[PDB]
RNA sequence: CCUCAUUGGAUCAGGACAUCCCAAUGGUGUAGAAGCUAUUAAUGGUUCGUUUGCAACGAUUAAAGUCCUACGUGAUCUGAGUUCAGACCGGAGCAAUCCAGGUCGGUUUCUAUCUAUUUACGAUUUCUCCCAGUACGAAAGGACAAGAGAAAUAGAGCCACCUUACAAAUAAGCGCUCUCAACUUAAUUUAUGAAUAAAAUCUAAAUAAAAUAUAUACGUACACCCUCUAACCUAGAGAAGGUUA
RNA sequence: CUCUUAUCUUUAAUCAGUGAAAUUGACCUUUCAGUGAAGAGGCUGAAAUAUAAUAAUAAGACGAGAAGACCCUAUGGAGCUUA
C-alpha cells in the first residue's frame, strides 16, 4: 500500500463506529468509478482493520496495539525487536 | 494441496509452533466445499492436544503461471475471533493473499517480506 | 387456513365461501379463525 | 419479564413383584444456565409453559432396574431469580453454570418398601427478570416522569396525563458522548402508603428493587396538590417517599437515589424552586429520620430547560458505584 | 517449575468400546442371581472414574466397594477417605492388595453380614451365596477372583488377569470362590462411563491404566506425572533415571531418559527447503517407560486426587 | 421350576412423499432478527472421520430426510452370523460327551443358451458486495425484493500452459473452457359481479389477473443415399466411417 | 486411499489349423398392471412390435454344478462311553 494508517480507539463500540463511518463517507466522496472495500475484523472483538485500494486503516484498542507494535514493525523494516529474536535453523542427526 | 491428515509447518513465531515438540501439526477440517486446501484456505490442525484454527500461506503444489511454489507447507495460526495467534513471520508470503475473497489484512500486517 | 374435517364458525363475524371446490370459512376481524375442508 | 412456568416430574415406575426390584426414579426438572437472550425463547417460543419429565421406566422381568426416568431442564437467562409461586425465592441463576433442582421427580416406585408408585411433584414457579435497571425512575402521578424520559430517549414514553396510568415500565437506554449507555425505566405514579398494596399497589414496586440507583422526580405543580383533599405540598411528598419507600424495604431506602426537579419553567414555580430549596436541607416546620441524597438538580421537562446538567450528574454517581 | 497443567483445548477421554455395551445389558440380564455386588477400583483415584452407571443400574442389589492396588498408593490419610466415604453413602469400604493378598480375608465375613441385613425374596431358599464384581478396567477385577479363589478354596487362578485394559470381554459363569459359604462369582468386563466428566479426572484415569493410552496420545499424560510428581514431591524420577537434577518440562527429563535408555529414532522433519528424515531420540518411548516405571510402583506411593479427599 | 435364536459394507442405484435442505404461501402470544404451526410441491441434492459392535462421539454443512425394492443388488465383490472337523479355559456329567456360556484357527465353482440392456441436449447450491449498519427498533441488535461478482458440485468437452507418464509424434488430471428458454398450476392473494334490497361475496356462478416444483408446446443437434483394387487415418474389436494435386 | 492415470506383456479381437465341458420337455422364447403360494416370456386386460448377425453388461430364467447347511422321520445303520 502506498500509506498505511494505524489509529486506537477508546472501546469496542467507538471502534465499530469509526469503521462504518470512513466507509459511509468513501463511498458518498465521489469513488464512483472506484469499486467497494471490505470491513474485516467483525467476528474480531478488539482489532478492525479496513484495505482502501492505496490506503490500510487498523482500528484496535490500546492493549491489542502494544502487544503487536504494528509501528515497530514497519518503521523499521527489519530491524523490529520481535523480529530479531527470529532466527534461522538447520536438521543435523543426533549422536 | 493440503486435506485432512496432512503435516505442516507454522511459520510464525507463536509460542504454541516455536515450541519444538517431537510431533508436528497435522490437519483435521479444511473449510471448503472442496476437501482440498489451497493458499489462503482456513484449516483445523490439531496441535499439542489442542484444536487450532490457522490459514495457509504456502504449499509445494504447483498453481497457476506468475505465483509462487513454496518447499514446504506454509501455515499461521489465527486465534477463534480471527486474530492472528502469532505476531511476526519473517518468512516470504505471496501476494495473492490480498485479492483473495475474505479477511488477510490482518495477516499481510503481520507479515514483512512478500513474494 | 387448516384443513380440518369438520368445519365450524367461531365468531359472529366469520362467514362461509366455496372457493376452487372447497368449503372456507373466512372472518376478517380474526384471521386465526380460517379454516378449509 | 416477570413470567411464569409450570412443571411437573416424572412419576415412578411400578415394580415387579418377587425379586423384580426397585423401579426408575421419575424425572425432574431442573433449570439450567445457558445464553442470557433465552429469556425472549421461553415466554414466545414453545409458548406451553408446563415442562414435565419422563417417569422412569417400571421394573421389568430378570429384575432389570429402572431406567431412572428422562430429565427436563428450562434454559433461563443469566442473572435470572427462582422464586415459588408463593413468591419465596428458590434460588438465582445469577452465574452461567447454575442448574438448580426446581421441581422433583416422582420417588422411583420400590415394591419391597411400603409405597408401590409414587407420582412426581408439581408446581407453579415463578421465573422472572424483573427490570434490572442502572437506576429507576420513583415519582407520584403527574410528576413528569414519562415526558423527562421522551427527552432524554427516544422511546414515545407514554405520557400520564391522569393517576393510574403507564402501568409497564418503560426501559429507555441513555447514550452519551462516551458511548456508555445507561437503561432508565419509568413506571407508573405511586399512591401514598401502598404497604396494604392499595391501587397501583407495590407489586410493581419489585421492578425497583432491581435497579441499582433511584430517579426521584419532583414536581413543583405537585406541590399543594388538592387530589381529594390531601394537598401534598412537594416538601410532603418528599417525606411521604421516604417513609412509603422504607416501610416496603428498608434497604430501598439505603439504596443510591438522585432527584430531579421537575415543572420549574412558570415564575410562581420559580419562587417555589427557592422554596424547594427551602424544604429540606436546613429545618422547616415540619408537620422517620429520612434521608437526603442532594443529587437534585432544577429542570423543567416541558421546556427542555436544564436536561443536559442533570445527565452528567447521574453519570458521575453511576461510574461512582 | 509451572503452577497449573494446561487444560484448555484439549478434549475429553471416550473410549467406551461395543463390548462395554453389549456387556452392560448382560449385567442387566444377570440381576435375577446376584445377592450382592462389588465394586472393584484403584486406591490411588478415590474420587475419580467410579462408572455412575453402577450405583444406578445395579443399585437394586447391596453394595460393597474395594479399593484395589493400595500397595501402589499412599494411605497415609486412609481415616480421611473412610470419613468422606461415609458421606458419599458407601458405609463399607475395603482395600486389599490382590498380588500379595492384603487384607482380602475380610471381604466374605463383610459380605456374609452385609447379606444377613438384606432380603433375598426369590432366592432366599438357595443356600449358594453368588455375588457380583464390577468396575472399570485394570483395577484387579479379574484378579480379585483369583486372590478370593485361592485364600479360601486354595484351588489356583480362574480367570486370565493381563496388564491391559480390554483383556476380560463379556459377562463370564460363575467361578467358585469358597465353600463353606459356598460363594460364587460373576466376572464382568471393565466399564468406564459414557461421559467422564471432566478432563483432567479423564487424564488421572489413564495414569493408573484404566483406559488405553493411545486414546490419550501418551504426550499429553507424561507431562501430567511430572506435574504431579513434582508438585506431590516424590523426586525420585531424578535418582532412577540418574537425571542432573529436578526439572518440570517434558522435551528436558524425556531428553535425559531416552539417552540413558539408548533410543533413537529416524523421524520425517519438515524444513523451510523440504522433508528431511533425521535421526532423534525417542521422546515416544521415554513416554512409555517413563508411565510404565510410575504404574509399577518404583517411583513411590502416589495420592492423585489430594486435596479433593481433605475437604 | 427355567428358557431363547439373518445382517453390515463396496458398486450401481429404480421408486413412494408421510418434505431434511432448496422454492411458493396461510396463521401467530409474527416490531426487526430469530423461531413455532399448517397448506403446496418429489425438483435436484442430502459430507468426512474416531472408538466401535450396536451404538458412542469429533469436525462440518443450505441440508446431513423417512421409507419401499426378497440385507434392492453374493452367475458384480466383501466382513460377520447361522456353524461344524483341531484346541483351550468356566460350568456341568461315572464316562463318552455337553452348554444357544467364553475364546484362537479354519477351501464354493461357474466359458452367458434365452429375455432385458449397452450413442445428444436446453444447471443446482452456497458465500461476499450493493441497497445498507439503512426499513424497524428505547437500546441491544438488525431485514426483503431488486442488482453485480466469486467459487463448490454435476453434466458436456478440450490440450495453448502446468503436471504425470510413454526415457515417441500421444493419453490423462492435479490443468483449461462452456452451461439457457417455460406455452401449459397448487396452496395462496387480488379485481369485477349474480344468486342474496349490500356503498356485500376471488367465482365446484358467468368472468379478469398474479402466483412453487414440474414439463417440451418452443428451440439447438442430426438431416447428404452415398465411389472403393489399395494405401493412410486424430474413425475403429471386426464390419462401419473419413481422406486420395 | 483422496482419485485415479500412462506404458509394456498376458488374455482379448480378426485371419489360418485343430477342437472340448457342465447343460438341454418343447419353444414361433416381449413391456406394464392384475391374479397367484413372497412368486408370470407363456393366464386376464391394455400396450409394443420388419428380419437376422458381431462385440459387451449380468436384472431375470426361484440360472447351472459338489457328497453343503438346517429341522423332523425310520420298531434304518455305525463309532464311542458306561453305573
Ligand atoms: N409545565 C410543565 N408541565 C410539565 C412538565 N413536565 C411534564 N409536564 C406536563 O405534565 C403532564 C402530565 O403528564 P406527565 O406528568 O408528564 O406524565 P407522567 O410522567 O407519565 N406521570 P406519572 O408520574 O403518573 O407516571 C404532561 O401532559 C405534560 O404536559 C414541566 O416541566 N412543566
Ligand atoms: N501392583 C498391583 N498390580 C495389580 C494388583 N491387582 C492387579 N494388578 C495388575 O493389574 C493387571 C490385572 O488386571 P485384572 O486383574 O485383569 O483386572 P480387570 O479390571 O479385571 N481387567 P480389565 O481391564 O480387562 O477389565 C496386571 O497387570 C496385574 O499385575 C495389585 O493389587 N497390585
Ligand atoms: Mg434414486
Ligand atoms: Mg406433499
Ligand atoms: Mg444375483
Ligand atoms: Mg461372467
Ligand atoms: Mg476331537
Ligand atoms: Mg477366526
Ligand atoms: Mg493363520
Ligand atoms: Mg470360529
Ligand atoms: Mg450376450
Ligand atoms: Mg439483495
Ligand atoms: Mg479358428
Ligand atoms: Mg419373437
Ligand atoms: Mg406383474
Ligand atoms: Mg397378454
Ligand atoms: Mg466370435
Ligand atoms: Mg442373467
Ligand atoms: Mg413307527
Ligand atoms: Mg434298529
Ligand atoms: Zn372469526
Amino acid at each position: 500500500t502506498d500509506y498505511f494508517v494505524i489509529g486506537s480507539g477508546t472501546s469496542t463500540r467507538h471502534l465499530h463506529a469509526m469503521v462504518h463511518y470512513l466507509v459511509k463517507m468513501y463511498k458518498h466522496l465521489k469513488c464512483r468509478s472506484d469499486p467497494y472495500v471490505k470491513i474485516e475484523g467483525k467476528d474480531a472483538d478488539d482489532w478492525l482493520c479496513v484495505d482502501f485500494g492505496s490506503m490500510v486503516i487498523h482500528l484496535m484498542l490500546p492493549e491489542t496495539r502494544e502487544t503487536y507494535e504494528l509501528e515497530k514493525l514497519w518503521t523499521l523494516r527489519s530491524f523490529d525487536d520481535q523480529l530479531a529474536q527470529i532466527a534461522a535453523e538447520t536438521l543435523p542427526e543426533d549422536f | 494441496a493440503v486435506q485432512k491428515m496432512t503435516r505442516v509447518r507454522v511459520v510464525d513465531n507463536s509460542a504454541l509452533g516455536s515450541t519444538p515438540y517431537h510431533r508436528p501439526p497435522r490437519c483435521i477440517h479444511v473449510y471448503n466445499k472442496s476437501g482440498v486446501g489451497k493458499v489462503g484456505d482456513q484449516i483445523l490442525l490439531a496441535i499439542r492436544g489442542q484444536k487450532k484454527k490457522a490459514l495457509i500461506v504456502g504449499h509445494r503444489m504447483p498453481g497457476s503461471r506468475m505465483t509462487p511454489k513454496f518447499d514446504s507447507n506454509n501455515v499461521v495460526l489465527i486465534e477463534d475471533n480471527g486474530n492472528p495467534v502469532g505476531t511476526r513471520i519473517k518468512i516470504p508470503i505471496p501476494t495473492s493473499l490480498r485479492r483473495r475473497e475474505g479477511e488477510y489484512s490482518k495477516v499481510l500486517a503481520i507479515a514483512q517480506n512478500f513474494v | 387456513f387448516k384443513t380440518k374435517g369438520v368445519i365450524k364458525k367461531r365468531c359472529k363475524d366469520c362467514y362461509k365461501v366455496k372457493r376452487r371446490g372447497r368449503w372456507f370459512i373466512l372472518c376478517k376481524t380474526n384471521p386465526k379463525h380460517k379454516q378449509r375442508q | 419479564d416477570n413470567l411464569r412456568i409450570f412443571t411437573k416430574g416424572g412419576s415412578g415406575g411400578m415394580g415387579y413383584p418377587r425379586l423384580g426390584g426397585e423401579g426408575g426414579r421419575g424425572g425432574d426438572v431442573w433449570v439450567v444456565a445457558h445464553k442470557n437472550m433465552t429469556l425472549k425463547q421461553l415466554k414466545n417460543k414453545y409458548p406451553q409453559k408446563r415442562f414435565v419429565a419422563g417417569g422412569g421406566a417400571n421394573s421389568r422381568v430378570s429384575a432389570l432396574q429402572g431406567s431412572k426416568g428422562k430429565d427436563c431442564e428450562v434454559p433461563a437467562p443469566v442473572g435470572i431469580s427462582v422464586t415459588d409461586e408463593n413468591g419465596q425465592v428458590l434460588g438465582e441463576l445469577n452465574k452461567e453454570e447454575d442448574r438448580v433442582l426446581v421441581a422433583k421427580g416422582g420417588l422411583g416406585g420400590k415394591l419391597h418398601t411400603n409405597f408401590l408408585p409414587l407420582k412426581g411433584q408439581k408446581r407453579i414457579v415463578h421465573l422472572d427478570l424483573k427490570v434490572i435497571a442502572d437506576v429507576g425512575l420513583v415519582g407520584f402521578p403527574n410528576a413528569g416522569k414519562s415526558s423527562l424520559l421522551s427527552r432524554v430517549s427516544h422511546a414515545t414514553p407514554v405520557i400520564a396525563d391522569y393517576a393510574f396510568t403507564t402501568l409497564r415500565p418503560e426501559l429507555g437506554k441513555i447514550m452519551y458522548n462516551d458511548f456508555k449507555q445507561i437503561s432508565v425505566a419509568d413506571l407508573p405514579g405511586l399512591i401514598e402508603g401502598a404497604h396494604m398494596n392499595k391501587g397501583m399497589g407495590h407489586k410493581f414496586l419489585k421492578h425497583l428493587e432491581r435497579t441499582r440507583q433511584l430517579l426521584f422526580v419532583v414536581d413543583i405543580s405537585g406541590f399543594q396538590l388538592s387530589s381529594v383533599t390531601p394537598y401534598r405540598t412537594a416538601f410532603e411528598t418528599i417525606i411521604l417517599l421516604t417513609k412509603e419507600l422504607e416501610l416496603y424495604k428498608e434497604e430501598l431506602q439505603t439504596k443510591p437515589a438522585l432527584l430531579a426537579i421537575n415543572k420549574m419553567d412558570l415564575p410562581d414555580a420559580q419562587v417555589k424552586l427557592q422554596e424547594l430549596m427551602k424544604q429540606l436541607l436546613s429545618p422547616e416546620d415540619f408537620l422517620e429520620k429520612a434521608l437526603e441524597f442532594q443529587h437534585i438538580v432544577p429542570i423543567s421537562t416541558v421546556t427542555g430547560e436544564g436536561i443536559a446538567e442533570l445527565k452528567s450528574c447521574i453519570r458521575k454517581a453511576l461510574d461512582e458505584q | 517449575w509451572r503452577e497449573c497443567f494446561p487444560l484448555q483445548g484439549h478434549d475429553v477421554a471416550r473410549w467406551f468400546p461395543g463390548h462395554m455395551a453389549k456387556g452392560l445389558k448382560k449385567m442387566q440380564s444377570s440381576l435375577k442371581s446376584v445377592d450382592c455386588v462389588i465394586e472393584v477400583h484403584d486406591a490411588r483415584i478415590p474420587f475419580s472414574g467410579r462408572n455412575p452407571l453402577f450405583q444406578e443400574l445395579l443399585g437394586l442389589k447391596p453394595h460393597l466397594l474395594v479399593l484395589n492396588k493400595m500397595d501402589l498408593a499412599d494411605l497415609t490419610e486412609q481415616q480421611k477417605i473412610v470419613q468422606r466415604l461415609e458421606e458419599k453413602g458407601l458405609s463399607n469400604v475395603l482395600f486389599t492388595n490382590c498380588v500379595k493378598d492384603e487384607n482380602i480375608k475380610q471381604i466374605v465375613p463383610k459380605v456374609m453380614e452385609l447379606i444377613r441385613c438384606s432380603y433375598r425374596y426369590h432366592r432366599a431358599e438357595t443356600p449358594e451365596y453368588c455375588i457380583m464384581v464390577v468396575g472399570v478396567p485394570n483395577v484387579g477385577k479379574s484378579s480379585l477372583i483369583n486372590s478370593l479363589r485361592r485364600q479360601h478354596l486354595r484351588t489356583g487362578k480362574a480367570a486370565r488377569v493381563g496388564g491391559e485394559p480390554g483383556i476380560t470381554r463379556a459377562v463370564t459363569s460363575r467361578i467358585q470362590v469358597c465353600e463353606r459359604p459356598l460363594v460364587f462369582l460373576l466376572d464382568t468386563p471393565g466399564v468406564l462411563a459414557p461421559r467422564i466428566e471432566s478432563v483432567e479426572t479423564g487424564l488421572k484415569l489413564a495414569l493408573c491404566g484404566t483406559v488405553l493410552d493411545h486414546l490419550v496420545g501418551e504426550e499429553t499424560m507424561a507431562d501430567y506425572l511430572l506435574y504431579t510428581l513434582n508438585r506431590h514431591g516424590l523426586f525420585g524420577y531424578v535418582q532412577h533415571y540418574a537425571l542432573a537434577s529436578a526439572c518440570d518440562q517434558i522435551e528436558w527429563v524425556l531428553k535425559n531418559v531416552a539417552i540413558k535408555l539408548r533410543k533413537t529414532r529416524k523421524v520425517k522433519v519438515l524444513t523451510g527447503t523440504g522433508n528431511v528424515n533425521v535421526i532423534q531420540p525417542d521422546y515416544a518411548m521415554a513416554a512409555r517407560d517413563f508411565l510404565r516405571t510410575f504404574r509399577s510402583g518404583l517411583l513411590g506411593q502416589v495420592m492423585l486426587d489430594r486435596d479433593i479427599i481433605p475437604a
